[PDB]
């Protein structure tokens, strides 16, 4: 059991205790996914309006 | 925020008027539209159902529709008749003769554009329209036929808004004409496609509650409608009063409807008593799950609950509530599907309805509702196999094939419920 | 009422417990996957302890201690005894054992072996030559000193083992069932050849299959405490309580107290109890040796009713009351 | 001095943010109108509290914070509440209608229409930073906005601030605290999408918060205010190191450096003590409160660390604590508790002490104590909460229950199973790190 890296200030202190040693999607790609979902919504709404028109 | 209320035909307008009497009293609105309450909780969400007119008056966001003037003359003379926007009465003179085809295809078609003009005016001054609630019966002609025509047109104009109905199902025990099963079978298919939530109010159940429980030897439509307006007030509490819930119509439908076609709910209410006695929380909880307090004449023990909302009102122990909700779930352990975790919602609102220290409204999405549709289907088939009374409809331009399809559609719906009852 | 689920359809003990619970009118059996239970009689393997104790309003009890396997697996028991300071590499009532992979102790085994009566048992193969034992394993195992000098019952010159049933409830009370069983070998003990397994293994199955005159001296090769104590009185001028049961109680307490911090469900969001089967050997000096601990034991047929009822009184109804056959091992 | 920007998303995020910024103002002596009498530098400074507060010429201390919700009623409480004067109007962003408990609605449908405005308002806070560290993101797993809009925002923040750290404070769903029935869906969908964008995430299970309020505070029916004031104490002890002089966890990077060896396994368990009812008390010792850090009933997520392995462990003390006492407590606990580390990690503790004791809201439910501690430990045991959540998902998804609401907003069914396979992989990661093989 050893205390290392002891730092003190007027606000408090910090230290470490060792007990044992061991043994991205681009902006375009996001906007594609969001636009794709929009188009799928638009397709489903269009089918609804076609059904209602019938 | 805002909800647009529509009420159509005789039943729809008589139940609608009582709903507005009940909730105006709850929000402190007198029959002149003047606010005279004593709690800011009454005004916090008044805008959901009321517009504020310039004179500090509150006016229901309500459209009253009929194909004959009689019932709407009765509403206007009624208790709260002066609160409604006079522009919002939309009526013809012909009537619909208890005939879905007249409501949906001939007489109703002549009037529907004028109703949509009023809907559009109300929607236009909505800061952010939640959606629409329609009250009607399914056994007549105007509420049934014109009402579902209205729902279809509203969906075309506002495809992304929620649509709810409070729908009165016919029963031969409380019947005006023999063609009611025809009108109701035609309407149900409309509702399967074009509502997000349908509160199924069965006139058989209402009569049996008035007769057996309330000890009303000779129930009247008014006695039936007292039950419905009390239930409607309870189901909409979470919209009308500041809870911690933060519920709107879409949230309600998302949480109650796991499959798009299975959106037909059994409502219930407690207490119903034939009274000054204190009702304890155990009694409230036990009553609201009793089949006898349910307003769709379906035995829930014959099916399984997909989802349940239980709304308690008044000042009571939340701790007692939860203990009883747990207890009643144990007693009904076999009657909840196990593949929707936590599918029973408990909600408490502190404002009691008038004349009760506490009450409870039950909303069940149960597969037992299939019994209601089977009942209608049998009555429909008993006549349709002999083509009886069909001339009333073919005389309006309908073909027999449209009856075949509506019957096939309802039997499909029944099979759908039976599929999930056995999952 | 009270609700329970059954997830081990192969448990003879909890088939009877469940059978008893239903016949009180105050318990209801739900489908196996219904989460809204009070009591889970769980599966032996992969029991989902992590899903217990999260149902609002429900007190939840399960018939297994998460972590008890450390005591109920052969290799684990050996590691637990050597590395627990309360048990220590020194502890006198456990035969010298070694964990051998086909953390491995192959080298310290041969050391003690060369230091030597040099008969060992891997687990089954009993041999006096190390080379035979290690080749057997490669074909995880423990090699244990084989008790070359057992206590032999007369008549018959016959080896036995003692099974003790222990119930640890949700408060970590340790309850030793009054009734134990001796499981006896029918064929006489033969130190000259360990090839013949039938008289060196007292397993009830091995006696029923391999031993002629099985059931010769006592029914089903099972002897109970009343007879055994009476034997120890007649033949050895001592009692079962003094010569044996004091050591048995000591050993049970040591094993279960050692692991209590790791498995206790006090202050946990769900509660555990568990029934254990302890197996002991007795050598000719009336010293008692722990052989193994069984986490899912069966019971002797004549003792099912009493013990399963005892489980209901002590472990289940103590948490879920309705509208002593055990010895409480204090600690 | 390096700045931190807080982002609060949805009702849970907004209401917790209110509780935190209230507590922050109390901890730093900032009045509701934004005035800080003790701050002798008017209109500027690079003090430690300036990581969370900017300054105007009138001497007002303004939270580096943005509030985002898809409906206005929660944030309207902010605009009219006690701390209304703290925030600029540009910081409080509301939409018209909410995500209706629907991830797909928060992420795709409504999210797409407000994401660019949110980013513009965050950019305005960022332009006022001499050296921005990154973001603290507060949200629920279960809400349509908290789940769906947060995951969209985290993606864009990785694009727009690639070199910046992002920490989460996430509310994990519990039926005791009003849930929607689809919260398992929303939780898995947002975890799958956010996982590669978050460096460290502190889950708070409403079940544990609720039970601490019932048991320690003796509040029969805890409110959101009760829960949120308790959550804000834990948040505040986690963020204290950014807002005060110190040497442990002084920037956001250090949270990852100290608590997260493997990137995907970035959910430390928080444990807090003592929680004492203000309506009462004997002052607990360093040894007693440190021991309490290994009691399951004081954890932010209920699970059993005795049946997992530690990868890292930070002890954050507030109040009257000296290092000697901490070592005497740890020596005691190590000989009494089941603290097993993974083999490729030092068995140790990083300790931070801040001498100021916890500040409590006057009139709140929490008593003022002389010393408290928050333990942050990365233990495999927290995977139990993933296992529970994934099981509820599996039950509903097998019947495709409620899926039509998500497909109706333009989400493909394949996003469900993709999200679930990712969670299955996550559960396997914890399993590989944390379990010794059991014998058949
Ligand atoms: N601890 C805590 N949990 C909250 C709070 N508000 C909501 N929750 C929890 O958050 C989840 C619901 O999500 P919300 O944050 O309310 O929803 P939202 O992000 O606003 O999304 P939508 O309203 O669906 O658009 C549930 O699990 C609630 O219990 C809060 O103030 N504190
Ligand atoms: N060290 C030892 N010395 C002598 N005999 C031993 C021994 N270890 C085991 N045995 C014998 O082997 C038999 C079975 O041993 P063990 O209990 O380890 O296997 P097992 O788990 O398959 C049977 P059970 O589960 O019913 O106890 C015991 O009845 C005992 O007679
Ligand atoms: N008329 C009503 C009223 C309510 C309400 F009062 F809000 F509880 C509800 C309901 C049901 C529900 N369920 C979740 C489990 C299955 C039923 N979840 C909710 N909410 C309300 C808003 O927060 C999310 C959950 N709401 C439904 N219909
Ligand atoms: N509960 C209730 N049912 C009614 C009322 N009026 C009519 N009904 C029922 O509604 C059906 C007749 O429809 P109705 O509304 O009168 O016809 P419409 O005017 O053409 O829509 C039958 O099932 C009647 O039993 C009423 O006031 N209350
Ligand atoms: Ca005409
Ligand atoms: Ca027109
Ligand atoms: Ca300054
Ligand atoms: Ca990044
Ligand atoms: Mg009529
Ligand atoms: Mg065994
Ligand atoms: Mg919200």
């Amino acid at each position: 059991m050893e205390v290392i890296e002891l730092n003190k200030c007027t606000s408090g202190q910090s230290f470490e205790v060792i007990l044992k040693p061991p043994s991205d999607p681009s902006l375009e790609e996001i906007q594609k996914k969001l636009e794709a979902a929009e188009e799928r919504r638009k397709y489903q709404e269009a089918e609804l309006l076609k059904h209602l028109a019938e | 925020r805002e909800i647009v209320h529509i009420q159509a035909g005789q039943c729809g307008n008589q139940i609608g008027a009582k709903f507005w009497e009940v909730i105006s009293d709850e929000h402190g609105i007198d029959p002149t539209g003047s606010y005279h309450g004593d709690s800011d909780l009454q005004l916090e969400r008044i805008n959901v159902y009321y517009n504020e007119a310039t004179g500090n008056k509150y006016v229901p966001r309500a459209i009253l529709v009929d194909l004959e003037p009689g019932t709407m003359d009765s509403v206007r003379s009624g208790p709260f008749g002066q609160i409604f926007r006079p522009d919002n009465f939309v009526f013809g003179q012909s009537g619909a003769g208890n005939n879905w085809a007249k409501g949906h295809y001939t007489e109703g078609a002549e009037l529907v554009d004028s109703v949509l003009d009023v809907v559009r005016k109300e929607s236009e001054s909505c800061d952010c329209l939640q959606g629409f609630q329609l009250t009607h019966s399914l056994g007549g002609g105007t509420g049934s036929g014109m009402g579902t025509l209205l729902i279809s047109k509203i969906r075309e104009e506002y495809p992304d808004r929620i649509m709810n109905t409070f729908s009165v199902m016919p029963s031969p025990k409380v019947s005006d004409t023999v063609v009611e099963p025809y009108n109701a079978t035609l309407s149900v298919h409309q509702l399967v496609e074009n509502t997000d939530e349908t509160y199924c109010i069965d006139n058989e159940a209402l009569y049996d509650i008035c007769f057996r429980t309330l000890k009303l030897t000779t129930p009247t439509y008014g006695d039936l409608n007292h039950l419905v307006s009390a239930t409607m007030s309870g189901v909409t509490t979470c919209l009308r009063f500041p809870g911690q819930l933060n519920a709107d119509l879409r949230k309600l439908a998302v949480n109650m409807v796991p499959f798009p076609r299975l959106h037909f709910f059994m409502p219930g209410f407690a207490p119903l008593t034939s009274q000054y006695r204190a009702l304890t929380v155990p009694e409230l909880t036990q009553q609201m799950f009793d089949s006898k307090n349910m307003m769709a004449a379906c035995d829930p023990r014959h099916g399984r609950y997909l989802t349940v909302a239980a709304i308690f009102r008044g000042r009571m122990s939340m701790k007692e509530v939860d203990e009883q909700m747990l207890n009643v779930q144990n007693k009904n352990s076999s009657y909840f599907v196990e593949w929707i975790p936590n599918n029973v919602k408990t909600a408490v609102c502190d404002i009691p309805p008038r004349g009760l220290k506490m009450s409870a409204t039950f909303i069940g999405n149960s597969t037992a509702i299939q019994e209601l549709f089977k009942r209608i289907s049998e009555q429909f088939t008993a006549m349709f196999r002999r083509k009886a009374f069909l001339h009333w409809y073919t005389g309006e331009g309908m073909d027999e094939m449209e009856f075949t399809e509506a019957e096939s559609n309802m039997n499909d719906l029944v099979s759908e419920y039976q599929q999930y009852q056995d999952a | 009422m009270y609700t329970f689920v059954v997830r081990d359809e192969n448990s003879s003990v909890y088939a009877e417990v469940s059978r008893l619970l239903l016949a009180t009118g105050q318990w209801k059996r739900l489908r196996k996957d219904n989460p809204r239970f009070n009591l889970m009689l769980g599966e032996r393997n992969r029991l989902p302890f992590g899903r217990l104790g999260h149902e609002p309003g429900l007190v939840q009890l399960v018939n297994y201690y998460r972590g008890a396997d450390k005591l109920c697996r052969k290799a684990s028991l050996v590691k637990l005894i050597k590395t627990s300071p309360e048990l220590s590499e020194s502890c006198t009532w456990f035969p010298e054992s070694y964990v051998i992979y086909p953390t491995d102790e192959r080298e310290v085994f041969l050391a003690a072996y060369n230091r030597r009566g040099n008969v060992w048992i891997a687990k089954i193969l009993i041999s006096s030559e190390a080379s035979e034992l290690l080749d057997f394993i490669d074909e995880v195992h423990v090699i244990q000193k084989y008790l070359e000098k057992p206590l032999l019952l007369e008549p018959g010159h016959r080896k036995f083992d003692i099974r003790s049933w222990v119930l640890v409830d949700h408060l970590y009370n340790i309850y030793l069932y009054r009734e134990g069983v001796l499981r006896t070998s029918s064929e006489p003990y033969n130190s000259a050849n360990f090839q013949d397994k039938t008289c060196h293994l007292t397993n009830h199955c091995i006696q029923k299959e391999y031993s002629k005159n099985y059931g010769r001296y006592e029914e089903g090769n099972e002897m109970f405490f009343e007879e055994f104590n009476q034997y120890l009185m007649d033949a050895l001028n001592t009692t079962l309580e003094n010569s044996i049961l004091l050591q048995i109680k000591h050993i049970i307490r040591s094993c279960l107290m050692c692991i209590e911090p790791a498995i206790s469900t006090k202050h946990l969001h769900y509660q555990s109890f568990q029934l254990f089967g302890f197996d002991f050997m007795v050598d000719e000096e009336l010293k008692v040796w722990l052989i193994e601990v069984n986490g899912a034991p069966a019971c002797a047929q004549k003792l099912y009713a009493e013990l399963c009822q005892g489980i209901v009184d002590v472990a289940i109804s103590s948490v879920f009351p309705l509208a002593s056959i055990f010895i409480k091992l204090h600690h | 001095m390096r700045e931190c920007i807080s982002i609060h998303v949805g009702q849970a995020g907004v209401q917790i943010g209110n509780a935190c910024w209230e507590l922050y103002c109390l901890e730093h002596g900032i009045q509701p109108d934004g005035q800080m009498p003790s701050d002798k530098t008017i209109g500027g400074g690079d003090d430690s509290f300036n990581t969370f507060f900017s300054e105007t010429g009138a001497g007002k201390h303004v939270p580096r914070a943005v509030f985002v919700d898809l409906e206005p009623t929660v944030i309207d409480e902010v605009r009219t509440g006690t701390y209304r004067q703290l925030f600029h109007p540009e910081q409080l962003i509301t939409g018209k209608e909410d995500a209706a408990n629907n991830y797909a609605r928060g992420h795709y449908t409504i999210g797409k229409e407000i994401i660019d405005l949110v980013l513009d308002r965050i950019r305005k806070l960022a332009d006022q930073c001499t050296g921005l560290q990154g973001f603290l993101v507060f949200h629920s797993f279960g809400g349509g906005t908290g789940s769906g809009f947060t995951s969209l925002l985290m993606e864009r923040l990785s694009v727009d601030y690639g070199k910046k750290s992002k920490l989460e404070f996430s509310i994990y769903p519990a039926p005791q605290v009003s849930t929607a029935v689809v919260e398992p869906y929303n939780s898995i969908l947002t975890t799958h999408t956010t996982l590669e964008h978050s460096d460290c995430a502190f889950m708070v299970d409403n079940e544990a918060i609720y039970d601490i309020c019932r048991r320690n505070l003796d509040i029969e029916r805890p409110t959101y205010t009760n829960l949120n004031r308790l959550i804000s104490q834990i948040v505040s002890s986690i963020t204290a190191s950014l807002r005060f002089d110190g040497a442990l966890n002084v920037d956001l990077t250090e949270f990852q450096t100290n608590l997260v060896p493997y990137p995907r396994i970035h959910f430390p368990l928080a444990t807090y003590a003592p929680v004492i009812s203000a309506e009462k008390h004997e002052q607990l010792s360093v040894a007693e409160i440190t021991n309490a850090c290994f009691e399951p009933a004081n954890q932010m997520v209920k699970c059993d660390p005795r049946h997992g392995k530690y990868m890292a462990c930070c002890l954050l003390y507030r109040g009257d604590v000296v290092p000697k006492d901490v070592n005497a407590a740890i020596a005691t606990i190590k000989t009494k508790r089941s603290i097993q580390f993974v083999d490729w990690c030092p068995t140790g503790f990083k300790v931070g002490i801040n001498y100021q004791p916890p500040t409590v809201v006057p009139g709140g439910d929490l008593a003022k104590v002389q010393r408290a501690v928050c333990m942050l430990s990365n233990t495999t045991a927290i995977a139990e909460a993933w296992a529970r959540l994934d099981h509820k998902f599996d039950l509903m998804y097998a019947k495709r229950a409620f899926v039509h609401w998500y497909v109706g907003e333009g989400m493909e069914e394949g996003e469900f199973s993709e999200a679930r396979e990712d969670m299955a992989a996550l559960e396997k990661d914890y399993e590989e790190v944390g379990v010794d093989s059991v014998e058949g």
